[PDB]
């Protein structure tokens, strides 16, 4: 019982320090480089009406 | 501590299987299936890619660059899906000890234990490289010419040392991934001791750790993987 | 931000400021951002040239045999003949860069490197 | 029995110690003194000079930590008593 | 607990289950889309 | 050349191979500064 | 005649772990030193250095781990018992 | 009984400080070395130079305050005595 | 007298292992030290440094290894037991 | 009787010294190269190069100051006798 | 007695063994340094490097071989027994 | 009692001794090393460079000279005995 | 009494012999690091090197060999036996 | 009693000579290193250099002399007996 609630508030500890500090980088990296591609697919469909 | 332990240990076929590790290993393999039927489902050419594409497609990009620059793509076709499939499974493996699937016997019990933390998942994974490399440099130099040159390696006047390191390739690639995360698996136990007002500071700061040294074994077993083909097919 | 000129024998060939510059010395590859310790070096017989700038897109330079200069106010590429991406002509570079003497092969190659291959 | 247990426990947690002790020192200086040369070299870099820093240091100081508790384990909860 | 045990087999299957997915669903897949 | 000291940097590879490779660009410079003199001083 | 045996092995444990974490932590602070010079010098490597990198280090940590799953077998699995 | 436990833990608290002082010297060394070094090839740089010291003092200056306070519990708070 | 052998044994596999441990982590971090910085200076010489690089890992490696050979022969197999 | 702990205590004292002499001569060696090389690259430096070499010296030999403070605490007060 | 005398020997044969792990590992490695450094820094140069090199790792590998004999001495055969 | 605490003593000086020497030897290497690299440079210096030379080995071989001192007072005028 | 007399020469001829080694094989590696270094560099100086060189290894080698006959003398002809 | 003594001080002879030893190789080949980097890029300063060389070379042999000395006085001459 106490083992579990200790290590569920660590892991509430984890979650928090992962969504505060590494979950901006990696979830807006991964949204520049989707951006990124969209464009380009939008520079592609430019291109072709050129 | 009880290290060792496993859990729902059971015998078939005249041998003894751990059932926990069978049973982490299957969750981590319906995560990685899920993971590939749902980009299956999802994959797009023109449309702009979902969550899981973007990791499968970085991942293979990664993959892909390694073997281009240490033996063409040409020359290692099957090579990219085992090192994908591989930095998945580990990494997925080490990841999923992160939930808090950890509760109190009255020793500490784990739900789910790290597979990798067990000697014959990470003996497993480092073996079959070991035959895969072994065969792909057979295929590339063939059956005795091979050995020749795995035992002459660079230079010829170190053909013992050259006989060590071969063994040491799989041995290492084994324990480095063990020892790496059965350590881990006695923290969060010695972790467990404490009281849970202190227990949850040094779980955190240890499980927060092990997220990154998790994804640095998986990304290390890969590369290393890449690497023996690149050495053992030319 | 970095004041860099490139400065041929012949001429000053370009002058606007910089966020980042790079380029492959003899010794080694190197980047600089302001306030880099000073600095001399050689640049590679078919080396290029990066310069970050800041409003436009990046430069790059075709430079041959030039010297790499650091300093407390200015950045400075001596140059004995460079050329920027876009004045490169890419066939002639191809050309070139299979010719037999080694000065026109290094140049070539630099062309070539220059341009983005 | 205890006693004699108890005191190889001892000498084997303050190896432990010493040994970790002695690699995240020297290892933690070396990579500082990568970093110091670099941030003369190249100020500007500073903040792009803390990223390979801190995972160096994360690769160290995840050893020590694992040391630290090993030498708990000896000390606090001798595995052979 | 470094002696291996038959888990060693049943870990081998699944992760060749997996290597086999990945090296259909996956690779090539994303292959094709790089 | 003469050394002139007069009363009073970091260098990649080390000084003396850096020294040799340029002063020959010294005297390159200094014949095209000739040349472009003369042609200056014929016009 | 057990107590003396679990003290040689935490003896043992303890120089297991005392010479990992010296090797780890010196030699992962020296690989990440050359990281960092190299970043320094060319800030745009950082993308190629990794993979030299964790090669690198992959090595190191396995002259630890290796050494940490063999203090385990000393400590918990006693070879003499 | 208490003398065996006692002599184990003044061995594991010496093997801790000289562990921590290895460690502490040779750290600090490597950074001031790099601190030196710096300052020497350029002096304005001085002012930047001392936050990247004092972090790596900091790690490794941290270790053997680690050290120091375990050989602490060692020798005046003896764990199984 | 087993009892003696054995910890006389553990002890000297422990020594073996951290010797092994001290030696190959820091002559890998040492030999990848040049690696990497080979790399960062010429990425392009990726391919030709992996040549001289894993020979000299493979004789550091063949001094762990060779080492843990021993350790086990000392543990497992115990000579003079 | 406390001789065993006496003996104990003379052992771990000389760990201490050991290690701190170890880390103090090897860490103020290190200071006192790059002092040296900063001097012989910039003759004229000697006293700027002379303030952070006075600052990483009084952090290798602070080390070595609170072994030696330590030692003598082992050896003289023997706090566990 | 023996049973002594063959524990000191297992111990002493552990030392040898682990100083010359040690020795042929980061000597080894910083010979490769060296060979990799060469290599990068002239391409060219890798076949003349490799006699200087095999001449370093033949002074070095050799003292490793020495201390393996000598174990064996300590451990097969050890004296006095 | 006496035999114990004077092999205890032994032990002790013994690794005060050892440290000393490992320490002083490598500072005075590292030291030297310093000082031939920078004469070999800048000979005109070669003066300016002694001074932070014998300053460096000053402090180098007050570890040393200060550990043997110590090491009298543990075999000659052993404490606690 | 001969028996632990034996056994502690063992331990401290092993002792003698890692020492040795270590010693040995480092800088057997720091020399060959130069003359490698210098080797690549100018290849010319190949034969210019090796006197500097035999220096450095007939120094490095003295101390070697005198560790292996002293050790030779512990265990073959112990002292005080 | 005698006996425990003279284990006790093989023990600690044994030590004193591996860290002579260690220090003497590795300071050796320390200034080594900088003579043979030195007489490399400068074939004609080997005189000039040989001025510095044999004085660090002279601060670390005389550590080692000293060590054998004290070595000799522990096994010949055992203080405690
Ligand atoms: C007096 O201060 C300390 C500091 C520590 C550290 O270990 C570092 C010691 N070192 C520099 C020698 C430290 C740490 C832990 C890391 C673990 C992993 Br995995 C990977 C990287 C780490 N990096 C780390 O520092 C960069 C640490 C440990 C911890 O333990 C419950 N809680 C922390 O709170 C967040 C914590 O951060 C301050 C421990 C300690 O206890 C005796 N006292
Ligand atoms: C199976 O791998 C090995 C290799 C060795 C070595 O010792 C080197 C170990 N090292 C890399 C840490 C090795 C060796 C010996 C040398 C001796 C001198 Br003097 C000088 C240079 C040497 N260089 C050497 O290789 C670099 C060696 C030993 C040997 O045993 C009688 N027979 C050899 O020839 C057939 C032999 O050569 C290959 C030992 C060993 O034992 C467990 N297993
Ligand atoms: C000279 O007197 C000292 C100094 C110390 C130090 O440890 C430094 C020793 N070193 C240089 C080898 C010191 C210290 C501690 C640090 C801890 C961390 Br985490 C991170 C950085 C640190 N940097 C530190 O100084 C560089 C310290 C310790 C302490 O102990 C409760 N109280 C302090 O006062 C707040 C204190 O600061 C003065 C200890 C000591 O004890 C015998 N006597
Ligand atoms: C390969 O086999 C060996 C070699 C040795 C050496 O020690 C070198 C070992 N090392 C490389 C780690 C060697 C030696 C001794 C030196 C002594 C002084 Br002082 C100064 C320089 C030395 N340089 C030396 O070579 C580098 C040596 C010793 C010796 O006597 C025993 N007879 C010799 O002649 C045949 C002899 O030369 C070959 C010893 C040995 O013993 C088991 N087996
Ligand atoms: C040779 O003679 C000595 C010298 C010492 C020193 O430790 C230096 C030893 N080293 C060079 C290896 C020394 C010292 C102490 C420092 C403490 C701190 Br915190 C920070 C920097 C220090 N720097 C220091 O000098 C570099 C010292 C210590 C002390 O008390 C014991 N009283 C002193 O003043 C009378 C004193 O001289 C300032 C000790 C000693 O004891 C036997 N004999
Ligand atoms: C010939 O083999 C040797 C050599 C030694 C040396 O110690 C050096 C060993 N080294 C390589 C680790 C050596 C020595 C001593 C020095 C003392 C001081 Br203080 C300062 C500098 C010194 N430099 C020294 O050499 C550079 C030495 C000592 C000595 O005393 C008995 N008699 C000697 O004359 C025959 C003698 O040769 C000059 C010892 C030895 O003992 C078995 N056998
Ligand atoms: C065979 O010769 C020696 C030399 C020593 C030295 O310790 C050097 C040790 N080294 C080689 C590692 C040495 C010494 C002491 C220093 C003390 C301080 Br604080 C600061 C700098 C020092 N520099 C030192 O080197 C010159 C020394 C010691 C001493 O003993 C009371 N009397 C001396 O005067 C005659 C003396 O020479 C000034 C010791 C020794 O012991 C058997 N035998």
């Amino acid at each position: 019982m106490s083992i579990f609630i200790g290590q569920l508030i660590g892991f509430a500890v984890i979650a928090f320090i992962i969504v505060k500090w590494v979950v901006p980088p990696v979830r807006t990296l991964m949204r520049n480089q989707q951006e990124a591609v969209r464009a380009a697919l939008a520079e592609s469909a430019e291109a072709a009406k050129k | 501590i009880h290290v060792g332990h496993h859990t729902l240990v059971f015998e078939l076929f005249g041998m003894t299987f751990n059932g926990d590790t069978i049973l982490a290993t299957a969750v981590t393999a319906v995560i990685v299936i899920a993971l590939a039927f749902y980009l299956r489902a999802k994959v797009t050419s023109t449309g702009v890619p979902s969550g899981v594409q973007l990791f499968w497609e970085a991942l293979t990009i990664q993959m892909r660059q390694q073997i281009e620059g240490s033996i063409g793509m040409k020359i290692a076709p099957f090579v990219l899906p085992l090192s994908v499939t591989i930095f998945v499974f580990i990494l997925i493996s080490n990841w999923l000890a992160v939930l808090p699937l950890q509760y109190g016997g009255g020793a500490a019990a784990e739900l789910y234990k790290a597979p990798a933390s067990d000697i014959n998942f990470v003996l497993a994974l480092a073996l079959f490289v070991f035959v895969c490399y072994h065969a792909a440099g057979i295929w590339r130099r063939g059956i005795v010419g091979h050995p020749i040159k795995v035992v002459k390696g660079h230079v010829a006047f170190l053909a013992p040392i050259n006989i060590v390191e071969e063994l040491a390739k799989p041995i290492s690639l084994a324990l480095r991934l063990f020892g790496n995360i059965f350590a881990g698996g006695i923290l969060v136990a010695l972790i467990a001791m404490f009281p849970w007002y202190i227990q949850w500071f040094p779980n955190a700061v240890w499980k927060t750790f092990d997220l990154f040294v998790g994804l640095i074994q998986a990304f290390i077993f890969s590369l290393l993987t890449i690497l023996y083909f690149s050495q053992s097919m030319e | 931000d970095l004041n860099v000129e490139i400065v041929a024998v012949e001429r000053e060939l370009w002058s606007g400021p910089a966020t980042f510059v790079f380029t492959r010395t003899t010794a080694g590859e190197i980047g600089i951002l302001p306030r880099h310790i000073p600095l001399v070096a050689q640049l590679v017989d078919d080396a290029m040239v990066r310069v970050e700038r800041e409003g436009e897109d990046d430069l790059r330079i075709a430079v041959d045999g030039g010297f790499l200069s650091v300093t407390e106010e200015t950045v400075r590429i001596l140059v004995e003949n460079a050329q920027f991406e876009s004045e490169i002509d890419a066939d002639a570079a191809k050309e070139d860069a299979a010719s037999d003497d080694e000065r026109t092969a290094a140049w070539g190659r630099a062309r070539l490197r220059a341009l983005g291959q | 029995p205890n006693a004699i247990i108890t005191a190889g426990a001892l000498i084997g947690g303050g190896l432990i110690m010493g040994g970790g002790a002695i690699g995240a020192g020297i290892g933690d200086g070396i990579a500082g003194n990568a970093l110091i040369s670099g941030i003369a070299r190249q100020p500007e870099a500073q903040g792009r000079l803390f990223t390979p820093f801190f995972i160096t240091v994360g690769l160290v100081e995840a050893a020590y930590f694992i040391n630290l508790a090993f030498m708990a384990l000896f000390v606090f909860a001798t595995p052979g008593l | 607990f470094l002696i291996p045990n038959g888990t060693f087999f049943a870990v081998l299957i699944i992760f060749l289950i997996v290597l086999g997915v990945i090296s259909k669903w996956v690779v090539p897949p994303i292959s094709k889309v790089l | 050349m003469e050394v002139e000291y007069v009363g009073e940097y970091s260098f990649e590879p080390d000084p003396e191979t850096l020294f040799d490779a340029l002063l020959p660009r010294y005297i390159a410079t200094r014949v095209y500064a000739a040349l472009l003199e003369a042609a200056a001083s014929e016009s």
